């Protein structure tokens, strides 16, 4: 919509810190400084060829839009879900316990928090019983 | 209630769908109906043994189309119990499934039989076991294998198949007006092939001295060519069985894993169609277009972390071997360089 | 004499039980007897050697059962040189040993022969057979590598099956009416079966012209399906011996196994049952409830020990490789990381 | 029984350093440093997971009552301590000289002292020629 | 136009030749049609279809023909798209080519039947199925592994040959009298070669209760001997083609390789064929007989780049693997070296 | 003249003896001449080409003998080009090589013919046939092979023997009265036999509908059994020929050869033997019973030096693999342990 | 020629630093250094094996004129120049994006200039697409 | 002898620096440093392998007495003579450059000098030619 479009715009120039039209990964290294995060150049630049089709190494507002109204059901992410989730469902019968999906999830390389990964359960573990029936909450997700 | 009856539609789903090792044999049991039904047909066909067979092929055949629809049915309304089908409509796309359509078309034929035949019945009853493997993981494995190996493959036959030639060519000089045996230049085509194929019917071999001196030189060639190709696939599939458990070995997927689905449940969050959330939420406000920016962020993160994903998805035992090899000796090759700028600037000290 | 005497027997036990060269060879000739009285038996089918039977297979196979339980009692008798069978009680639980049992009841029906007879004879001589292997580990062994390589196997056969029924069935239609060898469905379905399989009796065989041409394809696509699983598990046994080999090359456990025992021998000493020993009650009161002080440590030590041991106990090839492998580059990481941080901590001197 | 519980937890407490019914791997550190050696994070959490049964990760009295209550018969490890002897057991026999048991067992890793293995080879080497016949030493304890 | 026109000249030449997936499939047809024409001759062979035979196999053989020097002129007239060849004089080096020759003088033969005969026909369609593989690298391929399997093809084939001769004439003994199969040695020679063999015509086999006991023996051993080769062979191009996609998976020439180009160029620049280029000259100039100074130092330089990556060009997987094992492990041995140097010389201040 | 005598002695020796590739072609020449006289032998045998005959296979015969005292002349006169083998004595001791010893035998047999005696004459073509081999290496490399791969090599055949066995069996009840054929157990035992192991005389075969119905079942079965054995030796044939191909492509024991040979020479010189050569002997008196200071110092170093090297004969590619990982990692262990050594001596600076 | 042999011999005693009639590894460091590059003694050493036919070690004027007189058809180097440029033709078609070929050329061990790259492009890019028909080029130089 | 067993019993003495019968690493090690060289633990533990025949871990006068009275021949050193120079022998042919295996020999590990290795291709190199008949030198010699 020209709303979603005019404020990816306004984003855009948050981002597009040099206003070329594109992002550049110094834009990004001091924009995720700005949150907080100290994202190297290769990390910046996956990011683009995440979001550059074109190929030119800044993400200009196409690709940007591009990326922000895909949806997860918009992803295909359905197969790729389930695989992650049966690498951590050890016995693969569609449970993990929520506790050790926090161990995992909140404690694994880019982790979240308790209370991220406490809403996670509560999404995820559609019963509440700490066994979180992976497949369901990634068809109802990745769907 | 329906929750319940909901789940178990769905497990029940997967219950005809992959079944880990119990519906499994429930499925083998299936095949064990199918494939007697095939050998009672089998001796259905002679006629000392009809009046003993009408009954239980007849009434037997009838259960198995019973337990077809069964399954079948139980499929179809289990349909929903992924994400695409639901309703009426979705679930309609999941019949335009092919082989859920062609399924359903026989399905009905069979049922065309309850009122030239018998040997349509017997062609039905070959449909029906190739019906045994559903996703026909089989014929991808083989032509997997095959393709593989392609080149040596058809070096293979194409040599020894010269051989063939060039050796049916010479016994017939040798022996075609000697042997009634071989006297078409085919006849000895026909002998040749069976010999060099270790079958050996033997209603026709030489006899001539000549013939037989000639042969023995040319058996001990074809027959290794042509056992070739047998011994090659064998030890094919060995071999990447032997690998396939070794990826088993190392998938290391997981830092990947997690920070994938990491980055989605940040988008799912910072997704707009879910706002009373907010532990994602208040992560975001908290660990700092505000709403964009917080979402875009993640929807940028969160790609890279797709990609970044599907890559490490699939790391191979020499393939990593070869990159942290090289990484570890650069790797050390950084570290020693760090290791003299630091001592020698402490040199200028 | 007593103590030599028990020593005597726990080493004639493992005599009995498994011998490393020398008594392998023993029963080896134990084989070479039973064996040949099979064969001596095989000649006793016919009656034109009849007379110059009785008397050698008769005589022999007497011999036989007195071996049989001669090896039998030293059996049981050497059965408290083990742990747990001991005086009559522990022993006769070591008869409990379904091997033992069915052994023995099959001994005393060849006693019942003593006094359709000789059919029943042949079916003994087969069972007595089987006795060959005790711990029968070939069966185990083989289960293991099929089981490895279910899935290939099973596509193999399955698909060449396949093969075989549409190849009997176009064949059965070219040459039905024109040959007699083929005149029910079943009829090719047993030519087929042997033709595919390389066996070739040859009692029947196309003659149409049509016949022999779609026959030799099938042929050449047959043959091979059907020699598949053997090249497949051949190679397969070679594999897992070399890699078995392997294992052996590496086993590193002598360190948890160290450490297992003496945490167990601290145990036992630590072991109220023996509290005259005092090397290492001395050794604990001078490493320093002070008795559950030093034996629940070495409770505790010990079975940690014990964990440690079984884990260190299947250490493989690639396994420690790839341990070692993440090891060493993660610890040259620590490493130049510590370098990193020494070298930094001097720059701010 | 009541004499052998009731001491045990006296021993417990002492080993339950925080008093909390259950023995924390900070317990376990300081107790063996107070023995004189020095156990590691991973050590102590070892020494848990053997004894923890319900995996808490403190080692509460009735893991340590188990533990302690079983035997070396009461371990089923013939099969393990015979391994172990033959692996130490070169050429197979049933017997390893003394000295080298001493050289390797007061020798490896968490090695003993010379009167310990001493000792051992009195219990071990039933015939005392130093060769071990270490199968009817595992059986006469293990057993 | 003329530059298109050469272009399409060359890129066809390449068509003609080795073609990706494309011009294979073209030619693949190609050889649809020749080996037709082979079995339609087959059928040539029996008078019972002659009148449906000459019109079909007389045409098309013609049509064959046609497209043979089509394609010929074609290869022919594109043979400047290379270096060598051109204008008249290089081109004719070209037909030099022997495969080129031959073709050509059977061409021509095949001509000369426009106008015993058909045998010669008959090894015509053979010679020109030889035409098949242009490049024979199969035939390469074969010999490859085989030269590679020298020793071990050899003892197979001798050891069991011998076991073919002792077994032959223990059976001449034992049944020779009694059957009139075996009459002379030459015929147990021939049958025993053909049970050895697993083709088993069965027209000669014993009777002797005393022949058919040392065979099965004999047979237990044989047989196994002469499948051996068959096997061994299987599994060496398995492995082979594992190993040469391994080192597809490893080249790591790149850096020699641009080098290498690197240095060409420069000589090429340094070449005073082309002293209007600059770039390279103004490169040479500005980064300092002059001009023999450059192009020498271009000469030598590139010429060990030459060498570099020629030797770069076959790094191999364990080749790679060890030769950068003992690297890094003498890296860092240097590494550490320096680093009690570094410490060292710190230590006297 | 007497010097190049000798030399050309001793080199024509190791000519008679391994050759690179010149003389192996040579003995292959040998080989073709001897093999040919076998086959005329066999054509001998017939009485319809006597005539043909005897002059070919007599004299060539004869030539035959002629060259084979030719080379043993050169074999035994060239026996001191060794050097345990001298003048007359030496050498005699190697005419005690039972090698020699036999061959020399059957040489004087061989003249003895030049006055049932065909017979013995077939069998002495035999054993000059075995002559073939001199070192045999080829028995040694298959009972290698073999003995590795024992146990389940015996497992396959004792399995699948058993599956004979119970075949058999119960086909003879299926059969024995309905068919001539099986008449006896013998009979299925013989029939079995050839059919499980794919020669398919074809003489005999049920007909019984109940025999066919079980037989395939144990067809399937048993073929595959047999044919294991086969596929087995030949991977470990193509598996250990890579292996050794790779201890061809690592051998690294250089380093141990020449420390060795220099502590040889050391002792050489050292050797009074030779006081006259000083260029050792003066090293050893610059480096510093001085005499016996040097040499057996010289001992002590070059006897350690013949261990070191031999140990170092034999570092296997997985083995040297690992010692060195472990030894890289536990080296970089060291090298960091004396890094933390090193910067925390500076830090108490 | 004597013009090019003479010539060639008085680039010879530039290069023949210390004038032995060869041309020893010392005086290709120092000459290398010169012109600014730092050549090791295995680079020299590997110089004189490729211009040293006798193996002395020196690179003499006969090996270097010999070097010299030889040109790219003289190289024999066809075969190598294909093969270099389809390993740098990931497609295999024949062709390869100019930009890359100077990414690659330029940026690649011993990298070149954009402007030597640039005339690469123009002589190599026979069409001056960016795409280099590298097998037309290298049959146009190497023969 | 008695003057062989008399004079080494003198060498002996001036290796046993301790005096106990035997040589012990540690006299290996000083001697050896006296003698310039300076032997490892393990090399001098190697040295006592060698000549220690009873396993006591120091060279008692017996075992010095049958290492040093025995002789190349004595040595059964043939085949692995040949081994060395085999592997030393890259042709195979049975000659290497005397001038390599000074390269190797005199360069190689344990390496000696240039007169060494010239007297060794004198004895060697028995037509003198550089190309030692190795297999001729090594049966004069370790016969
Ligand atoms: O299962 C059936 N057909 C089929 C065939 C192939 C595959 Cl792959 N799957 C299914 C079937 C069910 C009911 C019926 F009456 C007739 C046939
Ligand atoms: O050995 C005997 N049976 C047996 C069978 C299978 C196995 Cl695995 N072990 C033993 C046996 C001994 C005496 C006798 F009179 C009859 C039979
Ligand atoms: O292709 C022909 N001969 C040939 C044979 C072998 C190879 Cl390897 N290549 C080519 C051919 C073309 C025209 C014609 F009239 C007759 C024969
Ligand atoms: O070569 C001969 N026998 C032989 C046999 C086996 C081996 Cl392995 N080596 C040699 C031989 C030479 C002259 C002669 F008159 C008869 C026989």
């Amino acid at each position: 919509t020209e709303e979603q479009i005019a404020e990816f715009k306004e984003a855009f120039s948050l981002f597009d810190k040099d206003g070329d039209g594109t992002i550049t990964t110094k834009e990004l290294g001091t924009v995720m400084r700005s949150l907080g995060q100290n994202p190297t150049e290769a990390e910046l630049q996956d990011m683009i060829n995440e979001v550059d089709a074109d190929g030119n190494g800044t993400i200009d507002f196409p690709e940007f839009l591009t990326m922000m109204a895909r949806k997860m059901k918009d992803t295909d992410s359905e197969e790729e879900i389930r695989e992650a989730f049966r690498v951590f469902d050890k016995d693969g019968n569609g449970y993990i316990s929520a506790a050790e999906l926090r161990h995992v999830m909140t404690n694994l390389g880019e982790k979240l928090t308790d209370e991220e990964v406490d809403e996670m359960i509560r999404e995820a573990d559609i019963d509440g019983d700490g066994q979180v029936n992976y497949e369901e909450f990634v068809q109802m997700m990745t769907a | 209630r329906n929750a319940f009856y909901r789940k178990l539609q769905n497990f029940l789903y997967n219950v005809l769908e992959r079944p880990r090792g119990w519906a499994f044999i429930y499925h083998a049991y299936v095949f064990l109906l199918v494939f007697s039904c095939l050998v009672l047909s089998v001796f259905s066909t002679i006629k000392e043994y009809e009046k003993s067979s009408e009954g239980a092929l007849y009434i037997l055949e009838i259960v198995t189309i019973v337990v077809f629809g069964v399954e079948y049915f139980v499929r179809i309304w289990a349909a929903g119990c992924c994400c695409r089908y639901r309703g009426w409509r979705g679930r309609l796309k999941f019949a335009r499934k092919p082989f859920c359509v062609i399924d359903i078309m026989v399905l009905i034929a069979s049922i065309a039989v309850l009122a030239s035949a018998l040997r349509s019945l017997r062609f039905l009853q070959i449909l029906r076991m190739i019906r045994m493997d559903r996703r026909g993981g089989t014929w991808k494995l083989l032509g997997s294998v095959v393709y593989a190996h392609s080149k040596e493959l058809v070096t293979a036959w194409y040599i020894g198949f010269l051989c063939l030639i060039l050796a049916s060519f010479l016994v017939y000089l040798a022996e075609k007006g000697e042997n009634d045996h071989f006297d078409t230049y085919a006849d000895a085509l026909w002998w040749g092939l069976i010999t060099l194929t270790t079958i050996g019917y033997g209603d026709k071999y030489p006899q001539t001295w000549n013939g037989r001196l000639l042969a023995a030189t040319f058996t001990l060639i074809g027959v290794s060519f042509f056992a070739l190709p047998a011994g090659i696939l064998g030890s094919g599939f060995a071999l990447k069985v032997q690998e396939q458990h070794r990826q088993k070995h190392f998938e290391k997927r997981r830092n990947p894993a997690a920070g994938l689905i990491q980055s989605a449940w940040r988008f799912y969050a910072t997704n707009l169609s879910r706002t009373d959330l907010h532990s994602t939420w208040q992560y975001y406000e908290r660990t700092v277009g505000l709403k964009v920016s917080i979402r875009a962020v993640c929807v940028m993160r969160f790609l890279v972390s797709k990609r970044k994903f599907k890559e490490s998805l699939r790391p191979y035992d020499v393939m990593d071997v070869i990159e942290q090899y090289s990484a570890g000796h650069l790797d050390m090759l950084s570290r020693i360089k760090s290791l003299q700028s630091r001592v020698d600037q402490i040199v200028g000290r």
